[PDB]
């Protein structure tokens, strides 16, 4: 046995491109579209729950995850990869940060760890890179709300407001003319809903539909009382009924 | 390094005219108390060997797994395994010392003293010694803990050297062992009644008897015994 | 504590004359004030005339005296045959013996 | 043909090809011989020079006082094989006191042989051996390919034009293996053997090459003049 | 074209040594189905014993992974004993590391997470096998989860494998869109057993006997796979109704 | 592409067949083994008269009673060498005496077929080691990158190769003395050269139970050339 | 295509084809046989005799695992002592941690978890053998028999190698013929009469019969070779089957 | 690790990676090399297609391996200054062991063992750089200089050239180098090896770099203007 | 086995180049563009972000310009996420040559050391090398300013300005046309914008395409300062020089 392939399987091609990132990006493409919007006070991340079986049951399938109490995470590509991702970052941000400095790491930093673990599937032996794009959104204290999005070759950007997968290429223009530096949170959240609508061909309601935000601090999510500097995660997954109340507003 | 827990006392033995004999009691001590009544502490390993053991109960019972072992590694790809190929006195013993010796010189011996007895394939008698240290010797009478300074004597009255073997008869042989034994139990601490005895002969071959006892004892002369002086 | 040396006494000696020579020794063994054997033989014939003892601790003796014969095999193996000279063996003894530098064979030889 | 660039790959009708391969670097190599009685088993060698100012290819190697083989093939092979077999022969005797079994050396050349043949990286043993040896259920001679496959014979020969000696010991069957307490007659039937493999060239003295090991007699090999005696 | 011989993207972003193994998947010609009732998980599946010298008893693709936990494969038998072994030891490691029993869904996830490691890295091939494991978890209740080779899982109110799955799928699905519920009304485990051996005759169109079928059923605290006898009555009462 | 120890259908390995295609491309050398002595001599072959012909080192000391003569890639060689003179070190150490010739050989040799996927290729350069031990008196052997050796009373490595080991064939006997060797290993080297032969371009050496192995002096070579040319005009 | 050039390659259809031409070395091979018993199992095997130099009842191929299985194989005969010394391994390890012998299930699974392990990377070849396998546990008689793939199931008879549609048949027979169950020494005959009948396939050279048995009456639940009066007397009946 | 055997024999004997690193070395700048009878002369090439350059920072292309002994090169440029690392901690090795400074054939034979070691060692590629080491031995004034290259073969030379149009420099050196009398001073030598340069080079401004060994430790590198004033005498005396 | 995958990127093409390291630098050259200029009292660094968007948070946002202590910087040119990890590494040899000697690395033996890196990646290991060209900006005490340049191959020389990515034959005829030796800080920050404005594939030069950053002895008294313009500050910085 053995791991003999201890060379790399993404090589620079004569024209300078790097194939397997190439492809992986084209995976990318085809998956169902996810999105991102900043507000002043808040950052919303969203996607279809595309369900592969209407036996299966959606609520299961996590594809907006929790990184850390004030940062989210949501992908578009294979999900298998981005479920092994958010493992590791997960990790990574408590290895790398918390037991060294007693508390979480901010948005962009566990962004490029995350960056990192996924460049090295880049250049290291005997790997593919990651099939996603994420779509990361966070607050610390001394950065503010933040949004990042991460591509298989490792490279990360800010965002004012985004969206990757399917139709993000009309999605992004619909952006465009809506976001403005003025937003509220629940203005983002009607954008959102908006823009995720002309993506979404069948049912469009609280349960084909997972929505979180990065807002305020949820004090009664927190599990505790009696230490006044811990007032809880700014994290928060939207409910189903959450969502249609938002739809009838729309 | 360790120390041993469990432990087993004396093992005799001594080679006559077609054979060799090897007795060891039943007990295993814990201390000064007297814990396990009803150890065997003489293996056989095929028709033609007897490994007797003293010393420590587990590192002894790990001993009895790799002979166990050691049958059945033979047998493989083996059509003669219980004939020309089978296991000898001579390769039991070699094979011991080898594993005593490494074990001592990675400071972690196996707290044992082994005497292994048995006939060879052309008849001749083998009797050798091996120890924790990975010494060995052979002699024709041997013995282990007190039966060195207590058994020896009287079984080399029977066979002082190597031209006495012949002269001496299983019956002669096998009472003297069996006198030892009871000199044994008469003045040796941690010791028992109960024994085990195997003779190991070249015609009749190998006899395992169990369940003996130390029986004829001198204790009547204690009555006239009063005070200290 | 676990202690992995021992005596069995005994006493050796060799005698070199002008065309032969002698590796003498007694035949006892023992441990304390008991007598192991009355004949276990100590000096022994290693093959191409040679005659090795190596009297003290008798398992490390044995070790010793065990690994010399198997070089003197491995010497025919590798060397078409040659016969190991005597001198060559004692230099070859040397880097059986101080290879043991921190955990010696307790023993005094003589070939 | 696409089923040949390494060991670890079998061909559509179950072939391995550099295995058989390895097989064809025996018979390009020198002939031997092996037979035996019930006393006393014999190897009888051709050893090939390069030129007329070269020295001929030992063929014979001793494995033990009881055991040896003789070699067709890669020669270098042969001594990592035997340097095995006699690493095994000695630990049998240091451990056990015991002298290592014909059959049981076989088993082990066979398992050696086999771990090269599954493997990426490396290759087959490119090299056939001829193992002869008197243990305790006396004569054997043992005939080991780098396939794996170790068999138990009366009599045979490998390496180049070896089916010329192969079918006069398979008529010689019954008379040669009643040479008991003879010696010299043994070897006779291994001289007279391998002579049926020659072709322009003839046994001379420098060219013979004979090993024999029996009940009273340890694992000898003779060359040169001690071979004049069987020309 | 070495991007199908190993675990690397195509040009259009495939993973074509997943997709075979999907296929492999199917090499059995097996179905199986499962269902979730109110107090246990019923999970059962075709049984084809083809030659007369097999020995039937030993021809299963049905293994029982904890005492709680119950797995059913779609797929070779070698890769099925692979993951069961696997699935086996990570279980028994996960109690005696964090004290209680492994969830269903989490074991799922673990092995999931195994299988999409041989998707990414190239020395490994993946398994061309579909993993259903069911069990009534202490938190969540009756529960199925199924892996396939991609590495995706997901939890189901029912699910069906196989050459015919579509079929199967379909007839539960119409099941469910009239009782509108996420599992079969019914107190017994034996009668839950019944309506998925009845819905299986339903949509594939054949007819059982007692060792044409192999069924699993898990409870609170264990799981346990039913004998041919067991089985048996279970057809009876299906025929005399 | 293909493995590195990989058979070929005639039962060859590849990479052993192809380093001795580059040995034919290396620089000639010869040895003669006579009783007497015997002789090494290689061709020096320099690329260019700017190259200080002095530092090309082709004949090499192993130990006082071995000597060496190399043919091919001679980068190779060094490792080669370094090898053969700690083996021959070390067994003094061990053994106090010295080493057979032999058992030296043998020692090389054993390195020769350490490649796989260890080095990653056999060696690309053969050698000629001679020497004199008691047990089997003054030797000659050729040691290949395949692993195998053969002892010779004459043999000829390199580009000129089987053009000399012709000449080796009519001219070897039993008797010749050491002075003859000499004069024999220059005049096939002679033969063989494309350049014409001298002192700076070619090179003798020789070793003797007595005296050991020496490099000789251009000095030296240089009288017996001037001996050679007298000799084959006499006749 | 190039699909069938590695291991642990699936091709489009789902098939692993370097296990595949592992199975045609198989194929190949001489025949060999397992019978379940009533209290045991019964093994045996064609040797082909390709000269009249080979040693008669030296060559076994028969191997014992602990003291309690047999294991005989056909196909690449090395291959299949590898798979064994692997297997006597297992059945140590078994026995040093849990003190009892291993049982043959057990057994059975550790042998398949290896050869599987052979079909996942393309550094490492398939096993060129099947392998048919059993012995006495302490839950009666077991046979097996393990395929290339790793794939092992348990029998009420096995055959495998050239003349393996033979054997099957035969065995298909006692099957039918006797659903109460075959003695230990009647299976010792039958076998004797399968490998006799199925070496119509292997009908230019003739050849020696090798059989083993592991019967809780007739050997204690041990592993033993069928040997002088008792092989003789089941090579007799073979021989008056085929005339 | 990665074990790829990357330099092996081709069917006519040759090693290709080996033979192609020697193309990477025809490609490298001209590098030159003249030995007089008190000291020894490197000469290099600039190429003038980098202007714009900061040549007070750059790398220059002879390097100091120890007080005494100097290493000038043609080839790959990353790959040289691995070898060159290497030579100055084993220079300082020597000292630390033997008490004494390296010899310039000792120096020379350690660089081109290394060169040889990666032309038979598994998962590497041979280095492409071809060397001329020079400088004095220790409490000696016979000057030396030797080559390398990539397949590990060294030698002495009382003249030579590698890198691109070596060809040409080597032959006017074996026309204009006469062995029974060497340059006997330093203006001699430089004037030697400028004029073999110039041959080649195109401008003589700053495309010749000029570095001086002399005994005991004596190394300096000449200037553009001290250069400038070689190139101006050698083109006067041309025009005749 | 495992060979028949091998792409092998540490070998000779017949010409003697190496495949990867060619290949490598061609996918540099599509890279943005960026420029370093060294005056006589400072060094400038500008570069240009590539094709970006109205909704790219730029104020945020750092693709080109690196700080590796507080008297080195870098730009970059090439694949982001490569370059981050050797910039990491940069970051850690200059506070190990920090903790060691107690003085500020010297800006050749951080160039030494990365490029010594990105040569490894070429000769062994079979792994693919960092598409990633550096231009490094920074001052000591020995040297003063410098500017150096590397790249895939793991050669770097020395510059007074240079380019790399985009156009840099184009750019580098523009330098080589107007730069002077006693120039200054403020006069290379107007060379570096121009050279970039007509180098530029884009329509036209704003500052939300821009990252731009001074190393500048204007540092109160005799001490260096490092600046990495804010979107504002390169926006007045456009106006200022005649450009918007
Ligand atoms: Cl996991
Ligand atoms: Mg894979």
């Amino acid at each position: 046995m053995t791991d003999r392939y201890s060379f790399s399987l993404t090589t620079f091609s004569p024209s300078g491109k790097l194939g397997q990132i190439d492809y992986a990006l084209t995976a990318v493409k085809q998956g169902v579209t996810s999105l991102g919007i900043k507000a002043t006070n808040g950052v919303v991340i969203a996607t279809e729950k595309k369900s592969s079986s209407p036996l299966a049951m959606s609520e299961t399938l996590s594809k907006v995850s929790l990184l850390t109490p004030d940062i989210g995470a949501v992908y578009s590509g294979m999900g298998p990869d981005y479920r092994v991702l958010v493992d590791k970052s997960r990790k990574v941000a408590h290895t790398s940060y918390k037991r060294i400095y007693g508390e979480y790491p901010p948005t962009k930093l566990l962004v490029s760890e995350v960056a990192k673990i996924m460049q090295e599937a880049t250049q290291s032996g005997g790997v593919r890179p990651f099939g996603v794009s994420l779509l990361i959104a966070g607050h610390d204290e001394f950065n503010g709300f933040s949004l990042y999005q991460v591509d298989p070759s490792g490279s990360y950007f800010p965002w004012k407001a985004t969206a990757i997968g399917k139709g993000s290429v009309a999605a992004k223009t619909f952006l465009e003319k809506r976001w403005n530096d003025e937003l509220e949170l629940e203005d983002a959240i009607h954008i959102a809903l908006l823009t995720l609508k002309e993506s979404v061909e069948g049912e469009f309601n609280g349960d084909t539909i997972e929505l979180a935000i990065i807002g305020d601090e949820n004090p009664d999510l927190l599990g505790y009382t009696g230490i006044p500097t811990d007032k809880g995660p700014r994290f928060r997954k939207l409910t189903s009924q959450e969502i249609n109340d938002r739809l009838e507003a729309l | 390094t360790q120390q041993p827990i469990v432990t087993g006392t004396s093992v005799i033995s001594m080679k006559y005219d077609n054979g060799v004999i090897i007795a060891a009691d039943n007990l295993g001590s814990y201390g000064s108390l007297l814990r396990f009544n009803g150890v065997e502490r003489l293996i056989p390993v095929g028709d033609n060997t007897v490994v007797g053991i003293s010393g420590d109960i587990s590192d002894m019972q790990h001993i009895e797994r790799l002979l166990k072992d050691l049958v059945t590694e033979n047998a493989y790809d083996n059509p003669l395994a219980d004939a020309e190929e089978a296991l000898e006195p001579s390769y039991i013993f070699e094979y011991l010392a080898t594993v005593m010796y490494q074990r001592r010189s990675k400071m972690n011996p196996l707290w044992n003293a082994i005497i292994v007895a048995g006939v060879q394939s052309n008849g001749d008698q083998f009797l050798r010694y091996v120890n924790l240290l990975g010494v060995t010797y052979s002699s024709p009478t041997l013995a282990t803990g007190f039966g060195a300074h207590m058994a020896n004597p009287l079984l080399r009255k029977v066979v002082d050297r190597e031209s006495d073997i012949p002269k001496t008869t299983v019956q002669v042989a096998e009472e003297a062992i069996v006198n030892a034994m009871r000199v044994l139990y008469y003045r040796d601490a941690r010791s028992s009644r109960n024994f085990s005895l195997a003779i190991i002969d070249k015609n009749t071959g190998l006899t395992f008897k169990k369940n003996l006892q130390v029986e004829n004892m001198k204790w009547d002369f204690a009555k006239d015994i009063k005070g200290y002086g | 504590q676990f202690n992995p040396y021992g005596d069995n006494g005994g006493t050796i000696l060799g005698i070199a004359g002008e065309d032969f020579a002698v590796l003498a020794g007694d035949t006892r063994n023992i441990t304390d004030y008991s007598i192991n054997s009355r004949y276990e033989p100590k000096v022994f014939d290693c093959g191409d005339n040679i005659v090795m003892s190596a009297n003290g601790f008798a398992a490390d003796g044995d070790a010793l005296v065990k690994r010399f014969k198997n070089s003197v095999k491995w010497y025919h193996f590798d060397h078409n045959d040659k016969k190991l000279s005597i001198n060559s063996a004692a230099r070859n003894i040397q880097h059986l013996l101080y290879g043991k530098r921190f955990f010696p064979y307790y023993v005094h030889t003589i070939i | 043909n696409n089923y040949d660039g390494d060991t670890v790959t079998f061909s559509p009708t179950g072939r391995l090809f550099q295995v058989e391969y390895a097989l064809e670097a025996i018979k390009q190599g020198s002939v031997t011989v092996g037979l035996r009685s019930n006393t006393h088993a014999v190897l009888v060698a051709l050893k090939r020079n390069a030129d007329e100012l070269s020295s001929y290819q030992k063929k014979i190697i001793k494995c033990d006082e009881h055991m040896g083989l003789s070699l067709a093939g890669l020669a270098p092979d042969a001594r990592v094989l035997s340097n095995y077999l006699r690493q095994q022969c000695n630990y049998s005797s240091l451990v056990f006191n015991r002298k290592l079994a014909v059959e049981r050396a076989g088993h082990l050349l066979c398992d050696k042989a086999q771990k090269n043949t599954q493997s990426y990286g490396g290759r087959p043993y490119g090299v056939g051996l001829l193992i002869i040896g008197y243990d305790k259920s006396g004569a054997h001679l043992l005939e080991f390919q780098p396939s794996g496959n170790v068999t138990e014979l009366y009599g045979t020969a490998i390496g180049a034009r070896s089916q010329g000696a192969k079918t006069y010991l398979e008529r010689t069957l019954d008379t040669f293996i009643k040479i008991d307490g003879n010696p010299d007659e043994l070897i006779k039937a291994g001289v007279e053997a391998i002579s049926q493999s020659l072709r322009d060239e003839s046994l001379t003295v420098d060219n013979l090459s004979i090993a024999i090991v029996g009940k009273d007699t340890p694992f000898t090999i003779y060359d040169g003049e001690a071979v004049a005696k069987y020309i | 074209g070495y991007d199908r011989h190993i675990t690397i993207f195509s040009p259009e972003g495939r993973l074509y040594q997943v997709e075979y193994a999907f296929k492999a998947t199917n090499q059995t010609n097996i179905n199986s189905l499962a269902v979730r009732g109110k107090d246990c998980t019923v999970v059962i599946s075709q049984k084809k014993v083809p030659d007369k010298l097999l020995d039937p008893t030993t021809v299963s693709y049905i293994f029982c992974i904890s005492r709680t936990i119950g797995m059913v494969v779609n797929g070779p038998i070698p890769d099925a004993r692979n993951a069961a072994l696997r699935a086996k030891a990570e279980a028994a490691e996960f109690r005696y590391k964090y004290g209680y029993d492994m969830p269903c869904d989490v074991l799922a996830k673990r092995m999931a997470n195994l299988s999409q490691i041989y998707t990414q890295r190239a020395y490994m091939r993946p398994l061309g096998v579909i993993l259903t494991f069911v069990s009534v978890d202490e938190e969540l209740g009756p529960s199925i989860y199924k892996t396939d080779p991609a590495g995706y899982y997901v939890g189901y109110k029912a699910t069906a494998t196989g050459p015919k799955q579509q079929e199967i799928t379909t007839n539960l699905e119409n099941h469910f869109k009239k009782s509108k519920i996420d599992h079969i009304n019914e107190e017994s485990w034996e009668k839950v057993v019944e309506f998925a051996i009845t819905h299986m005759i339903d949509a594939l169109g054949t007819e059982f006997s007692k060792n044409d079928l192999e069924v699993g059923v898990a409870t609170k605290d264990k799981f346990f796979t039913l004998s041919a006898e067991n089985i048996e009555e279970r057809l009876v009462a299906i025929a005399e109704q | 592409d293909r493995g590195v120890s990989t058979f070929s259908p005639e039962g060859r390995l590849f990479q052993v067949e192809y380093s001795l295609e580059a040995i034919k491309l290396g620089s000639t050398a010869i040895g003669i083994a006579t009783k007497e002595g015997v002789v090494l001599g290689v061709e020096k072959r320099a690329t260019s008269p700017l190259l200080e012909s002095d530092s090309i080192e082709k004949i090499v000391e192993i130990d006082r009673h071995i000597g060496c003569a190399m043919s091919g890639l001679t980068a190779d060689a060094r490792s080669m060498i370094e090898h053969a003179r700690t083996a021959a070190v070390t067994h003094n150490l061990y053994y106090d005496e010295d080493i057979n010739v032999e058992s030296l050989t043998q020692s090389v040799c054993d390195l020769a077929l350490r490649f796989g996927e260890l080095m990653s290729r056999p060696f690309g350069v053969a050698l000629l080691i001679a020497g004199h031990d008691a047990d089997d008196g003054y030797q000659l052997f050729h040691a290949e990158p395949s692993g195998t050796f053969y002892r010779y009373n004459a043999k000829a490595i390199g580009s000129g190769s089987e053009g000399a080991q012709a000449e080796l064939l009519n001219e070897w006997h039993s008797s010749l003395t050491l002075k003859e060797a000499e004069l024999l290993v220059l005049k096939i080297l002679k033969q063989v050269m494309e350049e014409k032969l001298d002192e700076n371009n070619a090179q003798l050496s020789c070793i003797t139970k007595q005296d050991g192995f020496k490099i000789y002096d251009n000095e030296k070579t240089a009288e017996l050339i001037k001996e050679l040319k007298e000799k084959e005009a006499a006749e | 295509t190039g699909y069938d050039l590695s291991n642990s390659v699936f091709s489009p259809d789902g098939r692993n084809f370097q296990v595949e031409y592992a199975v045609k070395a198989v194929e190949n091979g001489t025949t060999s046989i397992g019978i379940k018993c009533n209290d045991g199992v019964v093994f045996a095997v064609e040797k082909l005799i390709t000269s009249k130099l080979l040693v008669p009842q030296k060559n076994v191929k028969i191997q014992v695992v602990d003291r309690h299985i047999g294991c005989v194989y056909s196909g690449l005969i090395p291959d299949g002592r590898h798979l064994v010394n692997r297997g006597r391994e297992e059945a140590a390890s078994f026995k040093k941690l849990y003190k009892t012998p291993i049982p043959i299930p057990a057994f059975a699974d550790r042998l398949g978890q290896y050869v599987q392990a052979h079909t996942l990377y393309n550094s490492v070849r398939p096993f060129g053998v099947s392998t048919i396998f059993g012995g006495v546990d302490k839950n009666g008689a077991h046979l097996y028999m393990l395929e290339p793939s790793g794939s092992y199931w348990g029998y009420k008879g096995a055959a495998t190698g050239k003349g393996r549609q033979s054997a099957k048949a035969e065995l298909e027979k006692l099957v039918d013929h006797h659903p109460e169950g075959l003695s230990a020494r009647e299976a010792v005959k039958q076998a004797a009469k399968i490998i006799y009948l199925a070496h119509e396939d292997n009908k230019e050279k003739d050849f020696e019969l090798e059989i083993s048995w592991c019967s809780l009456s007739e050997t204690n639940g041990l592993h033993k070779f069928v040997k002088g009066d008792l092989l003789q007397e089941a090579i007799d009946f073979a021989q008056k089957e085929i005339n | 690790g990665y074990d790829r055997a990357l330099s092996i024999f081709s069917p006519d004997g040759h090693i290709f990676q080996v033979e192609y690193a020697l193309e990477a070395v025809k490609r490298g700048t001209c590098a030159v090399g003249v030995k007089g009878k008190n000291c020894v002369v490197l000469g290099c090439e600039r190429r003038s297609t980098l202007k714009l350059q900061d040549t007070r920072i750059t790398p220059s292309k002879v390097s100091k391996i120890d007080s005494h002994v100097v290493l000038s090169f043609s080839g790959l440029n990353a790959d040289s200054r691995i070898l060159i690392e290497k030579a100055r901690v084993e220079a300082q090795s020597h000292r630390l062991t033997l008490e004494d400074p390296v010899t310039v054939e000792y120096l020379t034979r350690y660089v081109a063992g290394v060169q040889q070691r990666y032309t038979q060692s598994g998962g590497v590629r041979p280095f492409g750089v071809s060397t001329l080491i020079a400088g004095f031995d220790p409490r000696d004034d016979e000057p030396k200089l030797y080559q390398t290259e990539p397949s590990g073969i060294y030698s002495s030379w009382s003249a030579q050239t590698i890198g691109r149009n070596s060809k040409t420099v080597r032959e006017f050196l074996e026309k204009n180098y006469d062995r029974k009398e060497p340059p006997a001073t330093v203006e001699e030598c430089v004037k030697l090896t400028v004029r073999s340069l110039l041959e080649v080079v195109q401008t003589g401004a700053k495309n010749i770099e000029i570095t001086v060994v002399k005994p005991d430790s004596d190394i300096v590198a000449l200037s553009s203007e001290e250069i400038n004033q070689y190139v101006t005498q050698i083109e006067q005396e041309k025009q005749e | 086995g495992s060979r028949r995958y091998d792409s092998r990127t540490t070998i000779f093409s017949p010409e003697g180049r190496l495949y990867q390291v060619e290949y490598a630098l061609e996918s540099i050259s599509h890279a943005g563009t960026a420029i370093g200029i060294m005056a006589s009292d400072g060094i400038v660094l500008a570069a240009e972000r590539k094709v970006t968007s109205t909704l790219l948070e730029q104020d945020t946002s750092t693709e080109k310009l690196y700080k590796l202590n507080d008297k080195i910087a870098v730009a970059v040119a090439g694949l982001t996420a490569d370059a981050e990890i050797l910039i990491n590494t940069a970051r850690i040899h200059a506070q190990n040559y920090l903790k060691t000697y107690n003085e500020d690395i010297p800006v050749e033996i951080l160039v030494r050391r990365l490029s010594d890196i990105k040569q490894g990646y070429t000769q062994h290991g079979g792994l693919r090398p960092f598409g990633v060209s550096f231009i490094y900006a920074g001052y000591d005490d020995r040297y003063g300013y410098q500017l150096y340049t590397s790249n895939p191959s793991g050669n770097y020389t020395g510059w007074k300005a240079i380019s790399v990515g985009a156009n840099t034959s184009a750019a580098q005829t523009l330098l080589q046309m107007d730069y002077k030796d006693d120039m200054k800080v403020d006069d290379a920050i107007e060379l570096a914008l121009k050279t970039l404005s007509k180098t530029t594939d884009s329509s036209a030069l704003t500052y939300d395409r821009l990252e731009f950053a001074t190393i500048r002895k204007g540092a109160n008294d005799g001490e260096v300062y490092q600046k990495i313009f804010k979107p504002q500050e390169i926006k007045d910085i456009l106006v200022k020089t005649g450009i918007t």
